[PDB]
């Protein structure tokens, strides 16, 4: 049956290793948050207690944090999250052929997960690479987008 | 170790500064850099006093390069008249769109503005140091705390660095997907474990910032320029480009181009220069419709042969260079900037909060052609009053480049007024 | 104050003992060092026996780290069967080729070493001790005098330590560019004021060494153990690594690896994991070709499987790792450890002192392909030939790695003979 | 004639005083006095063999045989560098060719002004860092001309 959530072990501990990174306990929270959503695919709603605990911080403080930052998500599970640049120079140099592109492949639209839990398309502002235009990441691996064919290719690599 | 791919973004430069080494898109580690002349700088300040690094600073007439040009000596200065502890932060959260200059010294160079916040460090009496990297640069981050700890090595960073007695610990933090963060009150407010909600000024940072106490927070390419000030002396480095807009800038060059990259060059460059000589031209030979300071300004094809420095007639922003053609829709090109300020104000005040909502809500009535006569002049009312209570740049910014789009092009809006 | 520049070596521990602050490229001062417990095992060692000290040295299986591996309690236990006065004297000499694993105990935790010094003087009764370190490390001098001052004004040193009763002066030495002189008889005879001949042996410095009477000689890694056994006790102490070959251990690697430095190291560790796990694997990634044990062995790439231990079949010496890849040439490798022999022999020995300059003289003719077929013949006969009548260990080694380069690289030799 | 200046005759006395027989302190009297003239003069050595209560021909034994002591060059700054194996195999010829680029000369040769000397020594115990070189008691790693030119450039 249910039980108070509680952290895994390989977790745990790199959430120590960011609380006593910096002088102070509470200046950790990103690195946390962004340490949890690594490991879960997202930030489970229920993993904020025990992070402000170890933060040494009210839950509302996380709470709020985790709203106010546009990289967290806490409704979908994702393992790939596939961030696609919507903003000025992506748009004028193919933003829309590189999302038709990923719905021939994927089979999805921006804000969808595929059935399998594997990919979310997650449109996001300017990446800083607006030279390499149209820009998208997968998770943490950044590319410009050339073709359906180069598209594919880069997919087949996350398995 | 391997690190998370990136695009290899071009770079070229007429001046080998600070792109000597960023011009090649790989990550180059501290015996590369050192192999240089890396460090070497470093060891120079700290046979020097605090004092006069401020002197030389000040005196090579270095500005900020994140947007504000405010003068960077002269910033240290006013943070050590206050007391100490004093804090250090280099800014890298660039995320204004059509910027991706400070990522390639973080990526290909990272010692080069490490070198530069040790000097900096030292020169204001900081023994804690931060960068503050957004969240979307995974890559940078890696390469940062690698970097870092290679520094460590060679006994850069840690106690009593090369029997200086100076002691410094660099702090790598994420950002997390906001571009407010990027504001220097609302970057210290993250740093601190919360929102990034900027903070009424004054008080300034330098007087009150992380943790209350006197805080200098500079951008990366700004600091990537301290080791050459020191390196060449104030003075030589005074007598690169022209004298009154003094040192190497960074160009972020994007859109309809031949060449897009970063491009390092003198201010005393034109914008036409930068578009035609360096960035190889337009794709197709088609013209200049308009160019786009980021998400700042509005330049049209009329406005080219300006200085890309910080003169009231010239380009300003940070130099970001982004060309429309003439086949570029310029309505389509505003709705896009409405829709930034959209996802990036923080809502703290109110014309800012619904202005940035509502202009990029009636704009793509507009574009769209769902626009009611009243939905046309309620977008040209918060356009105009989104500024109002404002207590930080975005706010006073946010209808700036819609607006210029509406005085330089106007038979393109008219035509959807029709 | 301020010391003399040193290269920034880099130094990584599993075991954190003797590298627990020694990682760190910086001088660790007496409060730093009290700080973690410094003085502490001294403290105890006042309150117990002398015979009980060497009892602990002697049960944890101490070993010397100067080359000829003799059992650090049972020399102590020799030394105390004859009668005072007694010497007790650091060997920091260390000169011998790719050896440079005790300057940094020297040069960033000399209260390591000062400690050591303390407790092994008083196990052996000794009320004067030195240190001999060579002259070309005037850094560690400086670094030295200083903290003996430290350990003075602290009450570690001069009369009536800490109410104990017992006194201790420490003098430093300096060496003047003579390998020799780390070799211990020759070490006395400098310190007696003389050339840096060896004695014949027996008698042997625990009967008969400095002004006649009875004398340790330990090296720096050795005395730098004391602490640890003291503070642990020899059970906790053979805990560490293997049973048969406790302790922890410092191996210096160089040559084509991509982490040269020092390394803290169980001996249980292979040669293959020094430098595949720890020191980076090699440079460009290319084949290990050999591995010379500093001036005295040459390990070929089929033998990297072996222990770092003492064992018949470990690499042992002093842990000096010097790795060489595919495109270094053997011969040209074998000149330089003959280029030493020869430059370092002291001359005492006719076979030594002919035997290390014609080595030297003919290979040099083999490199240049300047020899005749009698120079060949010769260099393979005098090369076999350096050891007769040899009064010390350094006739009986200078033609050991060569032969064995001779052995296991034949198909190099033999381009060079045709 | 020759006497030693006085604030080098107090130094010599602090190390004949240091240790508890005089003539243990020969190789420190002899580092101080090359320290002090760039060079150790043969003639110096008769009046220190006075202060050790030692004969003469013990002091130019022991000069002879100790390969740091210098009795035929006189120098301001003299430049070690590393000749051994491990520094031989990470550059040496490299660190020497831009010594000569730099200074103008080669191991053995003093410069006109007698500023810089180029010494070959054997390893300096600082194998990690190869290629090695010190300057008098300053030591360094070699990593290329631009570099070194820089450090030379810190001795005047
Ligand atoms: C909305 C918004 C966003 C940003 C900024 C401002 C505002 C109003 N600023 C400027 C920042 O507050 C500050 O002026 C500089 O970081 C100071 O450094 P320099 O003086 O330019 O070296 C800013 N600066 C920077 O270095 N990187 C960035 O991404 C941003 N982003
Ligand atoms: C030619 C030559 C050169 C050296 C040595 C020997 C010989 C033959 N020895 C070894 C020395 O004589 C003696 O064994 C040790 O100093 C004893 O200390 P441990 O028992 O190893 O602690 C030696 N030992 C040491 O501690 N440092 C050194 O630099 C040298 N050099
Ligand atoms: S002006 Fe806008 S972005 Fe700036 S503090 Fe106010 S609400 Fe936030
Ligand atoms: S064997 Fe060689 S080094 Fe040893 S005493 Fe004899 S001549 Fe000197
Ligand atoms: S606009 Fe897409 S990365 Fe900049
Ligand atoms: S071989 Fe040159 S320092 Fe050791
Ligand atoms: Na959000
Ligand atoms: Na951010
Ligand atoms: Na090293
Ligand atoms: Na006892
Ligand atoms: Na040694
Ligand atoms: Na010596
Ligand atoms: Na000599
Ligand atoms: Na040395």
């Amino acid at each position: 049956f249910k039980t108070e959530f509680e952290f895994p072990e390989e977790l745990k501990t790199k959430l120590q290793e960011h609380i006593n990174y910096f002088p102070k306990k509470r200046q950790a929270i990103l690195l946390c948050l962004h340490e949890i959503q690594n490991y879960y695919g997202y930030i489970p709603p229920e993993s904020l207690k025990p992070l402000a605990d170890m933060l040494e911080l009210p839950l509302n403080h996380v709470e709020g944090v985790v709203a106010f930052y546009d990289m967290f998500d806490r409704e979908d599970k994702a393992k790939y999250r596939i961030r696609v640049c919507v903003s000025i120079v992506c748009h004028l140099m193919g933003t829309n052929k590189l999302l038709k592109a990923l719905e021939n492949i994927l089979g999805i639209k921006p804000g969808e997960v595929t059935p399998d839990g594997k990919f979310k398309i997650v449109p996001v502002q300017c990446l800083g690479a607006c030279s390499e235009a149209p820009v998208f990441m997968v998770n943490d691996d950044e590319y410009k987008f050339e073709s359906e064919v180069q598209l594919n290719e880069i997919l087949s690599r996350y398995t | 170790r391997s690190y998370p791919a990136i695009p290899r973004i071009y770079a070229e430069t007429t001046l080998n500064m600070l792109l000597k080494r960023a011009k090649k898109p790989r990550v180059h580690s501290i015996d590369e850099y050192l192999k240089d002349g890396g460090y070497q700088a470093l060891e120079k300040a700290l046979n020097m006093s605090p004092e006069e690094i401020i002197d030389w600073v000040d005196k090579s007439t270095l500005r900020g390069r994140g947007g504000a040009g405010f003068p960077t000596g002269k910033k240290w200065k006013f943070a050590v008249q206050n007391p100490g502890p004093r804090y250090f932060i280099c800014n890298a959260d660039e995320s204004e769109p059509g910027t991706f200059k400070d990522r390639i010294i973080i990526e290909r160079d990272p010692h080069l503005l490490i070198e530069g916040i040790i000097i900096s460090s030292y020169a204001i009496g900081a023994n804690e140091a931060y960068i503050y990297i957004r969240g979307e640069y995974p890559a940078g981050y890696y390469i940062l705390r690698d970097a870092i700890e290679e520094a460590k090595k060679k006994g850069f960073l840690g106690k009593n660095i090369l029997g200086s007695g100076f002691d410094l610990e660099i702090y790598v933090a994420r950002g997390a997907g906001a571009y407010i963060c990027g504001e220097e009150t609302a970057l210290i407010e993250s740093l601190e474990g919360k929102r990034g909600h900027p903070r009424l000024k004054p008080p300034y940072p330098v007087q009150k910032g992380l943790w209350g106490k006197p805080t200098v927070v500079n951008n990366v390419e700004t600091i990537a320029n301290v080791r050459f000030i020191i390196s060449m002396g104030w003075e030589e480095y005074r007598y690169i480009g022209p004298s009154d807009y003094a040192g190497p800038k960074l160009f972020p060059v994007s859109g309809k181009v031949k060449k897009p990259g970063v491009y390092e060059l003198p201010m005393n460059t034109t914008l036409r220069e930068v578009i035609f000589k360096y960035a190889g031209g337009t794709l197709g030979n088609k013209k200049v419709k308009a160019v786009f300071s980021g998400a700042l300004d509005c330049f049209s094809s009329e406005e080219l042969d300006i200085p890309m420095d910080y003169s009231p007639l010239g380009f300003g922003g940070t130099g970001t260079v982004i060309v429309l053609t003439e086949e570029d829709d310029i309505v389509e090109a505003a709705l896009k900037i409405a829709e930034f300020y959209e996802h990036e104000t923080c809502g703290q005040c109110t014309p800012c909060r619904v202005g940035c909502y509502e202009q990029a809500n009636l704009l793509e009535k507009i574009y769209k052609g769902e626009a009611t006569e009243q939905d046309w002049e309620g977008f040209d009312f918060v356009n105009r009053n989104i500024q109002p209570t404002s207590i930080c740049g975005l706010g006073a910014v946010a209808g700036r480049l819609i607006r210029q789009t509406l005085e330089k092009f106007p038979e393109e809006w008219e035509k959807y007024r029709k």
